[PDB]
RNA sequence: UGAAAUACCACCCUGGCGCGGCUGGGGGCCUAACCCUCGGAUGGGGGGACAGCGCUUGGCGGGCAGUUUGACUGGGGCGGUCGCCUCCUAAAAGGUAACGGAGGCGCCCAAAGGUCCCCUCAGGCGGGACGGAAAUCCGCCGGAGAGCGCAAGGGUAGAAGGGGGCCUGACUGCGAGGCCUGCAAGCCGAGCAGGGGCGAAAGCCGGGCCUAGUGAACCGGUGGUCCCGUGUGGAAGGGCCAU
RNA sequence: ACCCGGUGAAAUUGAACUGGCCGUGAAGAUGCGGCCUACCCGUGGCAGGACGAAAAGACCCCGUGGAGCUUUACUGCAGCC
RNA sequence: GUGGAGCCUGGGAGUGAGGGCGCGAGCGAUAACGUCCGCGUCCGAGCGCGGGAACAACCGAGACCGCCAGCUAAGGCCCCC
RNA sequence: GCUGGGGCUAGGAGUGAAAAGCUAACCGAGCCCGGAGAUAGCUGGUUCUCCCCGAAAUGACUUUAGGGUCAGCCUCAGGCG
RNA sequence: GUAGGGAAACCGAGUCCGAACAGGGCGCAGCGGCCGCAAAGUCCGCGGCCGUGGACCCGAAACCGGGC
RNA sequence: UGGUUCGUGGAGCCAUGGGGGAAUCUGGGCGGACCACCGCCUAAGGCUAAGUACUCCGGGUGACCGAUAGCGCACCAGUAC
RNA sequence: GGGGGGAACCUGGGGAACUGAAACAUCUCAGUACCCAGAGGAGAGGAAAGAGAAAUCGACUCCCUGAGUAGCGGCGAGCGA
């Protein structure tokens, strides 16, 4: 991690809970991450979005 | 004068039915973003303190 | 007639004016609080609502107070060093010191991750416009000396290397059994369940060929949960999960 | 200072029946080995040795010991604004 | 393989300055009664005994007590002996 | 200038023609009593007898290094066998 | 002491995590002939060690109070 | 600001140095910020035995001392010095 | 009527430090030591503007217990209703 390589949380888009922490490079990957993840709240995979740590 | 219960021990540790000493796994207070899920999960359990260390803690808890 | 239309009475705005209340800031003056002073004192004179003094605000402050000012070390200081990785020393299991010999780390990658499919190197000789020792092309030889983000080592083409397609398993709930080990840590992990990815399938996938890329607890932040809530319902504040 | 009469201390002192050499030994031995030397006991003297005496090294280092002092060390207080 | 062997639970420690020697290395100078590791030993705690002139750790050997008995070990057998 | 008598100023205080001088024969902070049996991870000392066993001077960590905690190594009791 | 598990609400020979009837953590289960015997546990004594006290004894240099 | 277990904490309560500043039962304080409800209690005047502390003094009693002990003092001692 | 004395005890007004925290500042030691005032044979407190969950209790003081609980705490050492 660095000023450019940041930590971020992934929020389930259906129930709004942050379910995963991970990291990315914001120079290489400026758009907010969107990833399908398993939401344990929703009990199903859900598109999760990068939301600020 | 009577012994006093050590309050840091009472707050961190429990003596089980058979007198083992139990405490929360250390290591997920923070810096967790790069820890695997196997890691965070496993650190979420209680463990049983090593005998000589538990034996010491047990003596600080004279009235449990 | 425009959005709304005209005479006339209201309730209220835009801005401004003069009276007033109530006030904040400055300027002047006053005297009687308060201070000084005067043979004389229920008074005179001077300063004057300042100064002083109370409470409170922020500052300056070795004048003074309490202290702190690391360890290793062929004495101490000076210099150097302190955690982590790789090799050697290391006496063919493991481990093994010295201010012994050499180097690295404190990152990174949204692909540099998963899976399916396909492909194979460096180098040498020969041939080929610009074109060279080395750009790209053709032939032969060439088991790996190349590659594998970075140090070294181990590994490795019967791929871990190179290319593409679809993807997010860089899972959630766990976890038999072990490696290592004074503790606490660190490490590996089959399997089951949930919901997925790739594949016709067998199956693989709980990040990365591997070993560095890190930091216990305390205090606190944020999202969630809806567990406690000081007679009661809430609320304050906490717990719990995540960070 | 010395001798005789008078009075009469001190530090120090494990005990002592307390020699030299060459060696040895915790590395400088009267005390150990081998040798050499040496009858018993004093008095006046000398200071090489008894690592002589005195003083639990003052230098040096160590102790998460002290204290005086300094400052743009930390933190506070007086005082002043 | 029955040993002051081993394993398990518990009570009590002390130690956490080591040292010489042999062998294997590093450091040092193919120096040190040097230094730092490894395997082993001994002294430590066997400054008890024999040998090594004397001498913690070299050789011999693990001292329960007594004997004016015997055999040996290293080392010795000309005199000191 | 020296000096008698009578006075005043003191402990983070006095006093000082300044030496950290002097303040009742040791002043970089007087003496007495008290807190007080301060604290001392240091040095020293630790008292009858017999009998059995019998270490360590290492590893990890440590404002740690001549101190500790855990472990290793000793000992006792019970169990196992 | 006779119940534990859980941060807690709370449930209870279980309970906690969990969607789980999964897996796991932590837990739950005398001898002889109704008799006696033993025992959880607990009380008292004794001993070892530990904590708190000056805590095995002696020793600072210093610090602070009030006085002289 | 102090007191309380409460070290600023969600910090109430009791007390009060500063500022502001009421009401008389339809008044007021309290039940841990706050609000409601439900309760408890009546501030800003005073006194009040006993049960409690102590031991200069008197007495009783010791698995207390016995002249280096026991009080500093058995004695003409808070004396001599 | 006061004044001054009285060994401890008592209330009130002031109030340290060593030390502990294996350094230290908050914290601790401790509202202790000590100074001061005041009482008295005791002193203090005392007749709810209490407690705090019981639809309860019923001044105060003192002992046992509640309880090293609740809590407080560089959530350290410790402190402790
Ligand atoms: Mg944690
Ligand atoms: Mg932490
Ligand atoms: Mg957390
Ligand atoms: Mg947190
Ligand atoms: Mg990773
Ligand atoms: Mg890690
Ligand atoms: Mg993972
Ligand atoms: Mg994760
Ligand atoms: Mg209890
Ligand atoms: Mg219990
Ligand atoms: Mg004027
Ligand atoms: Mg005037
Ligand atoms: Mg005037
Ligand atoms: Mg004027
Ligand atoms: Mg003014
Ligand atoms: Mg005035
Ligand atoms: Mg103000
Ligand atoms: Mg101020
Ligand atoms: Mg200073
Ligand atoms: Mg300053
Ligand atoms: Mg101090
Ligand atoms: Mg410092
Ligand atoms: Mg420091
Ligand atoms: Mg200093
Ligand atoms: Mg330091
Ligand atoms: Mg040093
Ligand atoms: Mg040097
Ligand atoms: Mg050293
Ligand atoms: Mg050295
Ligand atoms: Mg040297
Ligand atoms: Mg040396
Ligand atoms: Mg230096
Ligand atoms: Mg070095
Ligand atoms: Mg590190
Ligand atoms: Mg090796
Ligand atoms: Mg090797
Ligand atoms: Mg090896
Ligand atoms: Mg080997
Ligand atoms: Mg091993
Ligand atoms: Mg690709
Ligand atoms: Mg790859
Ligand atoms: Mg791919
Ligand atoms: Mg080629
Ligand atoms: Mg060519
Ligand atoms: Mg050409
Ligand atoms: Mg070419
Ligand atoms: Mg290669
Ligand atoms: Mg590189
Ligand atoms: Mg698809
Ligand atoms: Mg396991
Ligand atoms: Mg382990
Ligand atoms: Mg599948
Ligand atoms: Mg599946
Ligand atoms: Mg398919
Ligand atoms: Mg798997
Ligand atoms: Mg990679
Ligand atoms: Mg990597
Ligand atoms: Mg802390
Ligand atoms: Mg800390
Ligand atoms: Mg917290
Ligand atoms: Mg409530
Ligand atoms: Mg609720
Ligand atoms: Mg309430
Ligand atoms: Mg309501
Ligand atoms: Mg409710
Ligand atoms: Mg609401
Ligand atoms: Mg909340
Ligand atoms: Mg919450
Ligand atoms: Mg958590
Ligand atoms: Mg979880
Ligand atoms: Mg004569
Ligand atoms: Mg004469
Ligand atoms: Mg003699
Ligand atoms: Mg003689
Ligand atoms: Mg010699
Ligand atoms: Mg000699
Ligand atoms: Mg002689
Ligand atoms: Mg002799
Ligand atoms: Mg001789
Ligand atoms: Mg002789
Ligand atoms: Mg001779
Ligand atoms: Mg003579
Ligand atoms: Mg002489
Ligand atoms: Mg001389
Ligand atoms: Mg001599
Ligand atoms: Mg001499
Ligand atoms: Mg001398
Ligand atoms: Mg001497
Ligand atoms: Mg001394
Ligand atoms: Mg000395
Ligand atoms: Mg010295
Ligand atoms: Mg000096
Ligand atoms: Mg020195
Ligand atoms: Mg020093
Ligand atoms: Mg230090
Ligand atoms: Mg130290
Ligand atoms: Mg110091
Ligand atoms: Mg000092
Ligand atoms: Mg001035
Ligand atoms: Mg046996
Ligand atoms: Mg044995
Ligand atoms: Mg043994
Ligand atoms: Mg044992
Ligand atoms: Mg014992
Ligand atoms: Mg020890
Ligand atoms: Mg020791
Ligand atoms: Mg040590
Ligand atoms: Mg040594
Ligand atoms: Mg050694
Ligand atoms: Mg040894
Ligand atoms: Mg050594
Ligand atoms: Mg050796
Ligand atoms: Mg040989
Ligand atoms: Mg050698
Ligand atoms: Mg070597
Ligand atoms: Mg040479
Ligand atoms: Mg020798
Ligand atoms: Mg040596
Ligand atoms: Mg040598
Ligand atoms: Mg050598
Ligand atoms: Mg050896
Ligand atoms: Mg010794
Ligand atoms: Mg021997
Ligand atoms: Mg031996
Ligand atoms: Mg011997
Ligand atoms: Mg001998
Ligand atoms: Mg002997
Ligand atoms: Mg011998
Ligand atoms: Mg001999
Ligand atoms: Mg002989
Ligand atoms: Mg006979
Ligand atoms: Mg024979
Ligand atoms: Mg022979
Ligand atoms: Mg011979
Ligand atoms: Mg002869
Ligand atoms: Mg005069
Ligand atoms: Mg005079
Ligand atoms: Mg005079
Ligand atoms: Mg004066
Ligand atoms: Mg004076
Ligand atoms: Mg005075
Ligand atoms: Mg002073
Ligand atoms: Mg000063
Ligand atoms: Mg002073
Ligand atoms: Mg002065
Ligand atoms: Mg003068
Ligand atoms: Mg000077
Ligand atoms: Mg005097
Ligand atoms: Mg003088
Ligand atoms: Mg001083
Ligand atoms: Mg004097
Ligand atoms: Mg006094
Ligand atoms: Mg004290
Ligand atoms: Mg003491
Ligand atoms: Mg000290
Ligand atoms: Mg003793
Ligand atoms: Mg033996
Ligand atoms: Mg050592
Ligand atoms: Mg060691
Ligand atoms: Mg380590
Ligand atoms: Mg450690
Ligand atoms: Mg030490
Ligand atoms: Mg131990
Ligand atoms: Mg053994
Ligand atoms: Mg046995
Ligand atoms: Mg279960
Ligand atoms: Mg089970
Ligand atoms: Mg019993
Ligand atoms: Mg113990
Ligand atoms: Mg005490
Ligand atoms: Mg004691
Ligand atoms: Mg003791
Ligand atoms: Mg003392
Ligand atoms: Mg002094
Ligand atoms: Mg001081
Ligand atoms: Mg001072
Ligand atoms: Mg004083
Ligand atoms: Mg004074
Ligand atoms: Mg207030
Ligand atoms: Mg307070
Ligand atoms: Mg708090
Ligand atoms: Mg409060
Ligand atoms: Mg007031
Ligand atoms: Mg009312
Ligand atoms: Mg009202
Ligand atoms: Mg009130
Ligand atoms: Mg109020
Ligand atoms: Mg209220
Ligand atoms: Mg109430
Ligand atoms: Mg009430
Ligand atoms: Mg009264
Ligand atoms: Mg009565
Ligand atoms: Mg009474
Ligand atoms: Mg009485
Ligand atoms: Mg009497
Ligand atoms: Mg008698
Ligand atoms: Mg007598
Ligand atoms: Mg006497
Ligand atoms: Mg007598
Ligand atoms: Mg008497
Ligand atoms: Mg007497
Ligand atoms: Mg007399
Ligand atoms: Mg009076
Ligand atoms: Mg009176
Ligand atoms: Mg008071
Ligand atoms: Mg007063
Ligand atoms: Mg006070
Ligand atoms: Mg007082
Ligand atoms: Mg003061
Ligand atoms: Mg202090
Ligand atoms: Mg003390
Ligand atoms: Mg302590
Ligand atoms: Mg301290
Ligand atoms: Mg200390
Ligand atoms: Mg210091
Ligand atoms: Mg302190
Ligand atoms: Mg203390
Ligand atoms: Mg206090
Ligand atoms: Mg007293
Ligand atoms: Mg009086
Ligand atoms: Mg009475
Ligand atoms: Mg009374
Ligand atoms: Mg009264
Ligand atoms: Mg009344
Ligand atoms: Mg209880
Ligand atoms: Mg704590
Ligand atoms: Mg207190
Ligand atoms: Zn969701």
């Amino acid at each position: 991690a660095s000023e450019v390589r940041i930590k971020l949380l992934l929020e389930c888009t259906e129930c709004k809970r942050r379910n995963y922490a991970t990291e990315k490079n914001k120079r290489n990957t400026p758009n907010k991450l969107e990833l399908r993840k398993y939401c344990p709240w929703c009990r199903k995979h859900t598109v999760h979005r990068e939301v600020k740590i | 004068p009577k012994m006093k219960t050590h309050k840091g021990a009472k707050k961190r540790v429990k003596i089980t039915a058979s007198g083992k000493v139990v405490a929360m796994k250390t290591g997920k207070r923070h810096l967790n973003w790069q820890k695997s899920g196997k890691e965070i999960r496993q650190k979420g359990r209680k463990f049983v303190l090593a005998k000589p260390e538990a034996e010491r803690i047990k003596l600080l808890l004279p009235y449990e």
